[PDB]
């Protein structure tokens, strides 16, 4: 079975989070429970409840009267709706099919709770020189800066380059917006002769960048 | 609500060697008629869902290898990984089901232990792209060291800069067992072009003595103009 998660990734408090799961390879009538889970920053994980197979629910009481947990049969969907949200929601919810136990689990959708505005990234280069050379290896890569939410992804030459890569993880500036750095390391007699781009997706703006990474001379 | 207490926070354990973590529920887990205790235990690697490892509190999932060993019974619970691999680093949470709400321990994180490695440094000048914008960010790069701690200065014409930097750290390679690390200068275009001398100075235990990378603002050339100069 497949569970496949959509949803807007920022919610203004006081304002209702709304998620979807898409289930594939098993229909959410013929058994289990159909469960959604969160997990906060600083790796808490939290039960939220789940719609079975007969379309009944359960809920953490935690959650008093902020969720709804509805399905749609003939799409083979399920959906959370929590209301009323502020910055303790936000968090990574996952979407699972559990029988007490959670064997299955969607990947993930990182819900930010904030009136602030989404903003698309500026995309600069780390190009290699001879300051970004050691023995026969080359550093390069990509300064992903100021926007907002989390998350972006970060491919090099459409996920062709995938060895060698150090996708850091975003650090809040003080602006408020995000950055961070995606980098990789390459044998340096491949500069001249192997084009490098990185591919930046931020799904919340709709912001779909490829830079070229090019070399430059230092000395 | 049960409460689960996952016992060490972290630990470290060389690859090979045996490990093993406890979680305590404040109400028995197991049911008379059944005498199964109703806990799980799941494995969490970095960037991904976590994945279910033990039920029944001893029970494995298919596909999980031998050395992932659940024990316990009641309220006193064990996961144990012996012969340890390096994709072994994770959180590791336990799960009860005996009673609604379903709640989870706060995790066990497991990171390896290796031999020390020393950083590789790299150090990036700011892009016209940016200095059009008004803004120079100075990237230095410290690739592939173990173990964690590491400490990044800049200094700019020999002042030492601090506030005006933030650094990222990778989660610890699967493979490799090591860290990489990033230190952001920012200046405003108008401060960056007052100064000469950028440098980044790296301390680390496997570096006998510090190593600096540095650049002079301007001594970089887009690449194809060395045609011109060689």
């Amino acid at each position: 079975v497949q569970l496949k998660q959509s949803g807007p990734g920022l919610v203004k408090p006081s304002q209702s989070l709304s998620l979807t799961c898409s289930v594939t390879g098993y229909s959410i009538t013929s058994g289990f429970y159909w469960t959604w889970i969160r997990q906060f920053p600083g790796n808490k994980v939290e039960w939220m409840g789940y719609i079975n197979y007969a379309g009944n629910n359960d809920y953490n009481p935690s959650l008093k009267d902020r969720i709804s947990i509805t399905r749609d049969t003939s799409k083979n969907q399920f959906f959370l709706k929590l209301n009323s949200v502020t910055s303790e929601d936000t968090a990574t919810y996952y979407c699972t099919r559990g029988t007490g136990r959670i064997e299955y689990w969607g990947q993930g959708t990182s819900v930010t709770v904030s009136s602030a505005s989404t903003k698309g990234p500026s995309v600069f280069p780390l190009a290699p020189s001879s300051k970004s050379t050691s023995g026969g290896t080359a550093a390069l890569g990509c300064l992903v800066k100021d926007y907002f939410p989390e998350p972006v992804t970060v491919s090099w030459n459409s996920g062709a380059l995938t060895s060698g890569v150090h996708t850091f993880p975003a650090v809040l500036q003080s602006s408020g917006l995000y950055s961070l750095s995606s980098v990789v390391t390459v044998p340096s007699s491949s500069l001249g002769t192997q084009t490098y781009i990185c591919n930046v997706n931020h799904k919340p703006s709709n912001t779909k960048v490829d830079k070229k990474v090019e070399p430059k001379s230092c000395d | 609500d049960i409460k689960m207490t996952q016992s060490p926070s972290s630990l470290a354990v060389s690859v090979g060697e045996k490990v093993s973590m406890s979680c305590k529920s404040s109400q028995s887990l197991l049911y008379s008629y059944n005498q199964k205790n109703y806990l799980a235990w799941y494995q969490q690697a970095p960037g991904q869902s976590p994945k279910l490892l033990i039920y029944w509190a001893s029970t494995r999932e298919s596909g999980v290898p031998d050395r992932f060993t659940g024990s316990g019974s009641g309220t006193d619970f064990t996961l144990t990984i012996s012969n340890v691999k390096t994709e072994d680093l994770a959180v590791y949470y336990c799960q009860q089901y005996h009673s609604h709400p379903l709640t989870f321990g706060q995790g066990t994180k497991v990171e390896i232990k290796r031999t020390v490695a020393a950083p590789s440094v790299f150090i990036f000048p700011p892009s016209d792209s940016q200095l059009k914008s008004g803004t120079a960010s100075v990237v230095c790069l410290l690739n592939n060291f173990y173990p964690r701690e590491a400490k990044v200065q800049w200094k700019v014409d020999n002042a030492l800069q601090s506030g005006n930097s933030q650094e990222s750290v990778t989660e610890q390679d699967s493979k490799d067992s090591t860290y990489s690390l990033s230190s952001t200068l920012t200046l405003s275009k108008a401060d960056y072009e007052k100064h000469k001398v950028y440098a980044c100075e790296v301390t680390h235990q496997g570096l006998s003595s510090p190593v600096t990378k540095s650049f002079n603002r301007g001594e970089c050339s887009r690449g194809g103009l060395e045609v011109l100069a060689q």
